[PDB]
């Protein structure tokens, strides 16, 4: 799960990680008021959107860039207005963006020196990792790729905890020198100690700045967290909007439905995360175009399929419906009862291909055949697949 | 050290095996489950009950309890995501040789931990955690996945996916294969067994003769699966490895489903991981409906059949 920019920073202010200070707005006349609040220098506005990207993206208001710098609280005001109510899209939104409602109204710092710095659980040597680069303001993956040289690891014991020394070897690294090294390593460490406090698989700093006059400042940050502790991060989680998903999904979600929407004609539901993903694969592999990909989790209930269907039969775009399940747990005529139910209660208007396997099979098809419905039932996923795409051909 | 308890990966009619929070909605069912199927579960813990009994089975408040009074050489963990971690430990600690986490959601930084912990001893072997976990058609079944559609045979699985692997099996048994051994090591990013670690058990069985390893987006374990066979499976007698990696058509950014299906900062996409695996001299099925029949044509070239 991503929070929005504000919150994050917030969050790490709260521990005593150092940031701009900054006010929210969600009108451009807020975003004037709290620019003038600032009273400083310089204020940099950023449209709160999760997507990265956001000071090359462009605004359906025509606006270009997402993050800019104004000494002038009514230029605040005025580039506010060309981003509430307006989607922003970058090179990580879909090309109709994403809608902004919130803009970060934040003090600007002058630069003297910009870094990456990142702490994340590596998946390559199973613990968190510091990565960090002198190069700092571009993309981690072109300064890996361009100069892999300039970028520095430090694999830090989970139990142990950060050492001192791997902070100040970083703090060396990033090119802070002598005096400021302190300083760095200082904020290296909260940053560490944050990040595992919130249960963040990633906290990205980019970047991990200098400023002439010798602070050391994180001035954008991107935190990932584990959706698995939730639990026990209720309140942050309880700060995630689900207002910048697509409502499908929420709606999804409601009913522990897995839904990711692709750019497809042909919608399926799978029960189980590799099966859901194959499935979209071997759609697309037969010359269709997978709408989604949904995955059902492991205990089928008639409600999800139920759900599963009022919701992709919502889009549309969904010219077809493919439902992939393998039975096991829960035996397949269950499943082929929900299947049935949910056309009789839905009246689906595309046509559906089903293709069930695993326990209790052979009733379940029984049940398919049994229930007079135009449901094509397939005799393996790649069958499956080519007749659903046959379907909306 | 760790790597030494790879061995204990390969359950069989011998493994006895205890249930961890045996009393609960999920141990509960799914050991009714392994008892039918045959395996030897011999008893299961729950704090409090120890000298009690629950289907018919005994119950030790401790896992060193259960392990120590029943022989259990294995330990199965279905308990909710916030108290598996320490589930984990206490097998650990116990010594079990092998422990299946089937529990899903456990926070990655708790895994992280019980990693440090797991590689620095080599008495315990983690299966897990968010896995299906492991089987030996006919000898002994530990997890969630459905015995039935698995026959005794020659193929070796291992998969990051519960009912993809499903399809596999399946597909193995309609073409007349069988699977020697199959293992889920689950869809999280850490975990207790990678894909090396079974393909080191499947290359050095010679009851394997054929490997089917299932991925998708997410980590390098893919890749680091496809460095060791090529280094491993090269050679005269290298055993033909099909594969299929699922994500193709994942989008970027977005976890799909499984917590370490993710392609992020440009890590993880499927392609690459075929390629690398290719490289390797692993067949890659493109369809997921083909893994059977690629598996067989490959045993037919090599006139195996
Ligand atoms: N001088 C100065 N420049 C800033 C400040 N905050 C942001 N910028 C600059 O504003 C421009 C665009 O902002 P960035 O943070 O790089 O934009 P981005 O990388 O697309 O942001 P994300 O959407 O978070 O990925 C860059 O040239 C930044 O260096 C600040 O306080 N002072
Ligand atoms: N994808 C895309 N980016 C745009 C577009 N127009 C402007 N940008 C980018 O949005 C940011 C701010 O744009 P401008 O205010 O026009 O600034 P600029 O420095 O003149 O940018 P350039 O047009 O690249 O010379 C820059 O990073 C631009 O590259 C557009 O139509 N598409
Ligand atoms: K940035
Ligand atoms: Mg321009």
């Amino acid at each position: 799960m991503n929070l929005q920019e504000y919150q994050s920073k917030k969050l790490m202010s709260d521990n005593g990680v150092k940031v701009q200070r900054f006010f929210v707005a969600d009108t451009a006349n807020e975003a004037l008021e709290a620019a003038k609040r600032l009273n400083a220098k310089e204020i940099v506005l950023k449209a709160q959107i999760l997507a990265g990207g956001r000071g090359k993206g462009v605004f359906s208001s025509g606006l270009k860039g997402g993050v800019h710098l104004t000494k002038d609280p009514e230029v605040v005001g005025q580039l506010a207005k060309q981003m509430i109510g307006y989607n922003l899209a970058t090179k990580q939104t879909p090309k109709e963006g994403v809608k902004v409602n919130k803009v970060m109204v934040a003090e600007a710092l002058d630069i003297s020196r910009e870094t990456y710095l990142a702490i994340l659980m590596d998946r390559s040597c199973n613990g968190p990792v510091l990565v960090g680069s002198p190069q700092g303001g571009v993309d981690i993956e072109e300064v890996a790729a361009s100069n892999p040289e300039l970028i520095f690891k430090e694999q830090i014991d989970i139990i142990e905890g950060i050492k001192d020394s791997q902070a100040q070897r970083m703090a060396e690294n990033l090119g802070f020198l002598g005096p400021l090294q302190n300083q760095a390593a200082d904020q290296i460490k909260k940053l560490y100690n944050l990040f595992l406090k919130i249960d963040a698989t990633q906290v990205e700093v980019n970047p991990f700045g200098e400023t002439p006059e010798g602070q050391v400042v994180c001035f954008d940050a991107k935190i990932n967290f584990d959706d698995n502790a939730e639990f026990r991060q209720k309140d942050i989680f309880a700060m995630d909007d689900k207002s910048e998903n697509e409502p499908i999904e929420n709606e999804a979600a409601k009913y522990d439905l897995k839904y990711i929407g692709l750019d497809g004609n042909i919608a399926c539901f799978v029960n189980g995360a590799g099966l859901a993903m194959a499935t979209c694969d071997i759609i697309f592999l037969n010359g269709g175009k997978p709408a989604n990909f949904l995955d059902l989790g492991g205990g089928v209930k008639e409600s999800q399929v139920y759900q599963a269907f009022k919701l992709l039969t919502a889009d549309p775009k969904v010219e077809a419906i493919l439902v992939n399940i393998f039975g096991g747990i829960v035996n397949c005529a269950i499943i082929a009862n929900g299947i049935t139910k949910a056309c009789r209660e839905l009246e689906l208007k595309v046509p559906l291909v089903v293709r069930l396997e695993g326990t209790n099979v052979h009733e379940a098809q029984n049940i398919l055949t049994n229930s007079g419905l135009p449901i094509t039932s397939a005799v393996d996923l790649e069958d499956a697949a080519k007749k659903a795409v046959a379907s909306v051909t | 050290s760790y790597t030494a308890s790879r061995k204990h990966l390969y359950v069989d009619k011998n493994t006895k095996v205890i249930c961890q929070g045996f009393t609960g909605k999920q141990g509960t069912f799914h050991s009714q489950q392994a008892l039918e199927y045959g395996t030897n579960l011999v008893g299961g813990t729950t704090p409090g009950k120890g000298g009690k009994t629950h289907l018919g089975l005994p119950v030790f408040n401790t896992v060193k309890e259960a392990k120590e009074q029943t022989g259990a050489t294995a330990s199965v963990i279905y308990v909710p995501p916030p108290f598996a971690a320490a589930a984990i430990n206490e097998a650990i600690d116990a010594e079990v040789p092998l422990v299946v986490c089937i529990t899903e959601g456990i926070p990655q930084q708790d895994m992280v931990r019980v990693k440090h912990r797991l590689l620095r001893q080599g008495k315990t072997r983690l299966i897990g955690p968010n896995c299906p976990g492991v089987i030996n058609p006919g000898e002994c079944k530990i997890g969630i996945m459905p015995g039935h559609i698995h026959k005794k045979g020659r193929i070796g699985i291992v998969s990051r996916s519960g009912t993809l692997t499903y399809e596999a099996v399946h597909q193995t048994t309609q073409v007349g294969l069988g699977q020697s051994l199959c293992v889920g090591i689950g869809g999280d990013p850490f975990n207790g067994t990678d894909f090396t670690d079974c393909l080191e058990i499947f290359l050095n069985d010679p009851a394997t003769e054929g490997i089917i390893l299932i991925g998708e987006i997410g980590g390098n374990a893919e890749e680091n699966a496809a460095e060791f066979l090529k280094q491993h499976n090269s050679g005269p007698k290298s055993k033909p490895v099909v594969s299929f990696i699922a994500g193709l058509t994942a989008p970027p950014g977005r976890r799909m489903g499984h917590a370490g299906a993710i392609i992020a900062g440009g890590k993880g996409g499927a392609k690459e991981k075929i390629t690398a695996l290719q490289s390797a001299g692993v067949v890659v099925s493109m369809s997921p409906a083909q893994l059977g029949t690629t598996i067989y044509k490959e045993f037919e070239k090599r006139k195996m059949l």
